[PDB]
């Protein structure tokens, strides 16, 4: 019951989704062949959340795999667990993106979106009752931001009462990946606010920083980076698939994490994550474990959180933990760091519990936070756009496929508004 | 022929019931299967399980319970859990979508599709029952579903049955420890409805329970089930006098007519003791004298509000065990003289005495041990105004700029209802101030 | 004692009903496999004849203890007095494809 | 692996000696991973999508390795643990006045 | 007991029947030699519907195969299942039709329709009580159009108390296969409407459309097209041969699908259908079966069923299914899409159930519906016919057999009104 659909987009996304289905398959115990080899009885009571049922006893993820270039989708099928996806759930074009927004959201994407749009509705009505949406895409890339966001608006149109989330790798200037990144980013953030309820950015810059500082593996590669983010959403929906003391669905975070209708930008993090050589030496207690969660560098986003003040926080403890330790530890953290939390909202740390922890750990925490420190992320992206926009560079491609600078002017207007408005509360006093 | 019906709504109430009903089963000797263990019963209690159970026709038993929760997560676990065969299979209304801590959500759009079933089940349960004495309601207000369903359900119950009495064991947010930040809104909204439909209520804040757990049982890392166990003990001690023989019985009807000065001020804060484990007791005290002193100790109180900050109006103490009569008068006389706990001017006689014979019983593998008697006390003192003062301060700060208002406003609850709730709550605080003014 | 060509007939009626209780888009092995794991507590894969009485008693079929022993024994090839749920459920999926 | 080939106490040497294996990095040439075939489905543009040689999956085990903890039990069940109750049943009064075995 | 004779003529006509006998024999399990090797008794109870009784226990199917050119027959008996048809039944000439309507109905047929009417009469008298006729022929084809059309004209005049069916293939505009199609096609509809009580159009485009889209076969041959239509014919005569919850003979289907004497044109669709590479990635559930039923692409007729409003609909499920499920789903679809169902006759779809599913599956649906959307097929065919006539092109062939222009001029008029009448009963309200 209350099953959730999953949507994929863009090459950056395609790598997230395939590995994301990696973690769930084992925990539920569905093998590469789709047959069951579970151990605990409690593992099937809510298998229907992410998996349908079909004749022959085999299960298939209720997924949507979607991108504009055949090469990307080829890897997922030929790779591990490529046999779990229904062929009818795949949609692809033939022209590719080439890092052009217009080719993704007006001309090329529109002609093929109708095929992609139709697919979701058929699956959506099949389930007993939709509970939400999760979209795996990227903003700094070609196909995703343009052709991915459009599907965001279209889905939201017919289903005004269903909440949704989004995962996005917003770009960081340090490790540059494209010259045209500022355009397709700021253009993307414009439309995300008006319809996307929940969005938690993931910064690739933190991935290396988190990997070398704490993980400290010799030569981390794209295999591992996608893996750590995988657990983030694995525990986000924890309450739905296992029993617990205080169940918390997706919306509970929505009510308790977004003080105002528009301010819906979250930064997430995961713990514990310890090196391959320090595995057996750290005590396993709420006290030690909770210290890592709020650490400055444990956050998964390039934004440094200590530079600003938090508004609301919710972390879902997974596994058998004595709640009192959860409650008491919450008070101590909220007192010794008062200066980093806005005053006018009292009692602003949420808690949750569950019964089943991820395999191989008795503790597990997925921290979701709504901190003002995200402004620097937009500020860093926004400032480059104003500098490069004034020269009209790289502008002939966009204007030649249905994009008029009259539209671009508005986009910068929205970005500054959020940047300016967001920081009113940081200095606001009761 | 003198029976009661139980109402449980919300996950918190479900969890508290999971222990309350198990203890109820243990004390009267009923297995989870519904079949009595025989063991040469020969009607040992005879007419004994009427107060909380009814005949199934041949053999088994069916507890008089109704379960409500919009989230099937806990309902399914209770269904397939340790007591699979006990509750009525169709008496467990199962929800479809969680309230997600939205009071407006739980009171005007989703709630209207399950109150009908709740009323139907309550009607069926009561009609068969002959002497319905009142209602027992457990609910949580620190979230959406609890209040959103319980307040509306009680509202409908009052117009359906009328003058019939009702008691409620709510759980308000703690002064320091809590889960959600939208809890103050739910508390403010729920108090509005509950201040004019329920007669007797008890606050059971979690912070005091944790404190009591740390001091006595010597279990530094308590659990939610362990916390629920004490509430179950309190309920059992409160309702024991209604189904067992005694020297002086105090029926459920003899609480409001004994512990509420006026129609408006009808909130009481209670405690239970002694609380001694199976390790550090048998070498100890519990002559009848010390229990009464421990009852009035401030730190032992089940609510994080010092009774020392106000006068007293009326407290009813029910002894359970083998307490000889005169000990009760001795304890009352000793407590009265001490200057630490003083009374209000307008009530010279404010103690109620009730003696029952059954010693409190213990569940296996718990923290509680078996002693030969204990005392449960219910208190309503002017100090309780402090808790409503503190819940007042929180709401104003975050309503100054309509924080999180949209989730409620767009859901149907008119923006004007917040004005009413705040005005009425402010009215309540004024109420308690005047009653204490000396004559 | 009775084991005529009437015991298998109950299998059809026993099977016919199973599809009745079966949730949409499910195989009778799925519905039954859950049943044998609900009442049972040993989890080693066995229950007594009474427990198997409880398992089929939920289905709504009304039989005497004599007939009950017939199917268990008919389903008890080894005569060990215990029933294995793996073979029981899998065989049913064979007939009801 | 600091500008060297391990086995030498270069900077940050303690970890790399414990690597699982990572078969991809030592066999770049075998490739294979050709198991998609011309399925004729997933999909038709009628021409099936061209199948390309995919390389090694690159291991994994980034998340903390199994600590020998299967777990997979519900909090509630152990709370009441119906095994606890029965022990307070059909038993007791045991002080071994004489010798007698039992379950 | 209401045994039905099967009549099919024309080169195209022969091929479809060449297989339709193939599958139907498999359902009853009669071997090529015709000796019974079935499995259960239900497969043999009502065997009298198609096969008669002869020496040796084998059966001779009641088929009267006719054509005007020897090319067809020499190959019909050359393939699998070429020994069931009796030697005497075949009747064929040594001249050929040459894709000309005239030579197939006035000059050559006049001297050869005597024999065909001879055998047709003999078979009917044999039946205990004839229940109807089933006819398969191709309108665009030469011999089928002429010899086939005349047979319906004569057969009606002798046995007016029996129902007639008609499986016809009318050439479409896109896939062109004959240059003289407009003329002979038009004469078909005029002669067909006044006599044939029932007709089910089957456009070649859909058969190609079904294969290239759903089944996903790289290089479909004409063999595949025959099977899909052949299976559909199996559905309509389903209950009349096996037990079931609610019997549904041929007449009953007519009673529920011919609102007025004239509107007697149907459009059929067959489900389920999924590729061999997608068989194991799907679930066989009643909800899934119903969805594909009303989807436009599933139907084998060029007319788009979303451009009009249905007048009546029929459903014939197969296999064991829950009755309540059939009713509830049927009510749901008609409700959610009122705009696509007319408003002056509620309960506008009929249902039936049978207890013997086709071999190889577990649940399936056969649809025989009458929609106002069928007006597209004649409107496009008529448009081309007028263009040819105005130039008196290719006319000299038709004038060479005694036919005058009067029959041509009238044909346009009657085909005009049939176009008109569909229009009237569609755009009219209470
Ligand atoms: N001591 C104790 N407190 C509980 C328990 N369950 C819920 N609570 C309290 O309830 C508060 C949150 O609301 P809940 O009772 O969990 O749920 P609700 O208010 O009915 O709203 P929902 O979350 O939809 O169920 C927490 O802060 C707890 O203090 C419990 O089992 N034991
Ligand atoms: N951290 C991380 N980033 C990725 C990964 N795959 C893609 N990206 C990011 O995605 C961006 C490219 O987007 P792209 O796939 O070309 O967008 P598209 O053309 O619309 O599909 C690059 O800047 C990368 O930073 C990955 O596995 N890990
Ligand atoms: N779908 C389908 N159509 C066929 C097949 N064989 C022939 N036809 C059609 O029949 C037409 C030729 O008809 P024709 O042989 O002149 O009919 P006849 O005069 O009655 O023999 C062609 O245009 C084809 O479209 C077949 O196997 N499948
Ligand atoms: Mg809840």
């Amino acid at each position: 019951m209350r099953e959730i659909v999953h949507i994929q987009g863009g090459q950056c996304g395609n790598q997230i989704g395939a590995k994301f289905w990696e973690v769930i398959s084992d925990e539920h115990g569905i093998d590469p062949t789709g047959t069951y080899h579970g151990d605990s009885d409690l593992q099937l009571e809510r298998i229907n959340v992410y998996y349908n049922e079909a004749t022959g006893g085999r299960y298939v993820p209720r997924a949507i795999l979607m991108d504009l270039e055949p090469g990307t989708m080829d890897s997922v099928r030929a790779g591990p667990f490529g046999q779990l996806f229904r062929p009818d759930n795949f949609v692809f074009g033939q022209t590719g993106a080439g890092n052009n927004w217009a080719k993704g959201h007006y001309t090329e994407g529109a002609e093929l979106i109708d095929s992609v749009l139709d697919v979701v509705r058929k699956e959506a009505e099949g389930c007993d009752c939709l509970q939400g949406f999760q979209i795996t895409h990227s903003l700094g890339g070609g196909t995703g931001s343009g052709m991915g966001t459009l599907l965001i608006s279209k889905v939201r149109e017919e289903y005004p009462d269903r909440i949704m989330e989004t995962f996005s790798v917003v770009p960081s200037p340090k490790v540059s990946d494209t010259v045209v990144e500022p355009y397709n980013a700021t253009l993307s953030v414009h439309q995300l606010v008006e319809n996307a309820d929940e969005c938690m950015v993931i910064d690739n810059e933190a991935l290396y920083d988190i990997c070398f500082r704490t993980l400290k593996l010799t030569t981390p590669t794209y295999g591992d980076l996608n893996h750590l983010v995988s657990a983030a959403m694995s525990g986000v929906t924890c309450c739905l698939r296992f029993p617990g003391q205080l169940n918390s669905d997706l919306r509970k975070l929505a009510v308790n994490l977004i003080p105002f209708p528009r301010l819906h930008f979250f930064m997430i993090g995961f713990a514990p994550l310890t090196s391959r050589g320090s595995q057996q030496y750290r005590a396993l207690t709420v006290p030690e474990l909770t210290q890592q969660m709020f650490d400055a560098k444990n956050m998964m986003c390039a934004a440094d959180p200590r530079h600003g003040r938090y508004l609301t926080a919710s972390a879902l403890f997974r596994g058998r933990m004595s709640t009192k330790e959860v409650d008491e530890q919450m008070l101590n953290v909220q007192n010794k760091n008062s200066s980093y939390f806005v005053e006018w909202i009292p009692n602003n740390i949420k808690s949750s519990i569950c019964d089943i922890p991820p395999k191989g750990l008795k503790m597990a925490v997925t921290f979701v936070g709504n901190s003002t420190a995200i402004q620097e992320m937009f500020k860093r992206v926004a400032e480059q756009f104003t500098a490069m926009f004034r020269r009209k560079a790289f502008l002939h491609w966009y204007t030649g496929e249905g994009m008029d600078e009259m539209e671009f002017t508005e986009a910068e207007s929205n970005m500054n508004d959020l940047v300016s408005e967001y920081q009113q509360y940081q200095d606001a006093t009761a | 022929m003198r029976e009661v019906i139980s109402i449980h709504v919300g996950q918190g109430g479900i969890q508290v019931g999971n222990a309350c009903w198990e203890l109820f089963c243990l004390e009267h000797g009923i297995q989870p299967d519904g079949q009595m263990p025989s063991d040469k019963t020969i009607g040992g209690g005879d007419d004994a399980f009427n107060t909380f159970f009814s005949e199934t026709g041949a053999g088994k038993h069916v507890p008089r319970a109704v379960f409500l929760d919009l989230e099937p997560t806990v309902i399914d676990e209770v269904r397939t859990g340790t007591y699979r065969q006990l509750f009525h299979p169709e008496q467990l209304i199962s929800g479809k979508e969680d309230a997600a801590n939205n009071f407006a959500r739980g009171h005007y759009t989703i709630g209207k599709e399950i109150v009908d079933l709740c009323l139907d089940r309550i009607r069926k349960l009561a009609d068969n029952c002959t002497g319905l004495q009142g209602f027992l309601v457990f609910n949580s207000v620190g979230g959406g579903t609890g209040s959103g369903l319980g307040s509306l359900l009680l509202e409908r119950l009052s117009v359906d049955y009328g003058k019939k009495s009702k008691l409620g064991f709510t759980i308000y947010p703690s002064p320091q420890v809590s889960t959600a930040v939208v809890e103050p809104y739910n508390s403010i909204l729920s108090t509005h409805s509950l201040l004019e439909h329920t007669d007797v209520a008890v606050m059971l804040d979690n912070e005091a329970i944790y404190d009591i757990c740390r001091r006595n049982l010597d279990i530094e890392r308590p659990t939610y089930t362990n916390l629920n166990r004490l509430i179950a003990q309190v309920i059992s001690s409160l309702t024991a006098s209604l189904r067992f023989d005694g020297a002086l019985n105090v029926d459920i009807t003899e609480f409001q007519t004994n512990l509420v000065p006026y129609p408006r001020i009808h909130f009481m804060l209670s405690s239970y003791a002694p609380i001694i484990s199976a390790e550090k007791a048998y070498h100890e005290q519990l002559s009848v004298a010390e229990i009464t002193n421990s009852a009035f100790e401030p730190a032992n109180m089940m609510a994080k509000c010092d009774p020392r900050h106000g006068k007293y109006m009326a407290c009813s103490m029910m002894y359970r065990g083998d307490v000889v009569p005169k000990d009760v008068n001795a304890s009352i006389a000793t407590i009265k003289t001490k200057r630490t706990i003083q009374f209000v001017d307008w009530c010279p006689t404010g103690f109620k005495v009730g003696i029952n014979y059954q010693p409190p019983t213990v569940v296996p593998g718990g923290d509680l041990a078996k002693v030969m008697r204990a005392v449960c006390m219910i208190s309503n003192s002017t100090a309780i105004a402090e808790v409503f003062s503190r819940l007042d301060h929180k709401f104003d700060l975050m309503y100054a700029k309509r924080a999180f208002v949209h989730w409620y406003v767009g859901e149907g609850m008119e923006e004007g209802e917040f004005s009413e709730a705040r005005e009425d709550l402010a009215a309540l605080e004024k109420d308690y101030e005047e009653v204490g003014i000396e004559t | 004692y009775v084991s005529p060509e009437r015991l298998n007939d109950l299998e059809l009626i026993l099977y016919e009903k199973i599809r009745q209780k079966t949730l949409p888009g499910e195989d009778e092995g799925r519905t039954v496999y859950r049943a044998f794991k609900y009442f049972d507590i040993a989890e080693k894969g066995v229950i007594d004849i009474s427990q198997f009485k409880a398992a089929l008693e939920k289905f709504g079929c009304v039989f005497d203890d004599k007939e009950i022993h017939a199917l268990f024994s008919k389903f008890d090839v080894n005569r060990s007095g215990k029933i294995c749920y793996d073979e029981f459920c899998g065989n049913f999926a064979r007939l009801g494809s | 692996c600091d500008k060297y080939t391990s086995t030498a106490l270069m900077g940050n040497w303690y970890e790399e000696r414990l690597a699982p294996n990572q078969p991809f990095r030592e066999n770049l040439q075998t490739k294979t991973v050709r198991e998609e075939e011309a399925a004729i489905s997933f999909a038709s543009d009628l021409i099936p999508l061209s199948r390309v040689n995919r390389n090694l999956p690159w291991d994994t085990k980034g998340v903390i390795a199994d600590d020998g903890f299967k777990e997979f039990r519900s909090v509630n069940r152990t709370s009441y643990d119906p095994i606890n109750l029965n022990n307070y049943y059909n038993l007791g009064d045991c002080r071994q006045l004489y010798k007698h075995y039992t379950a």
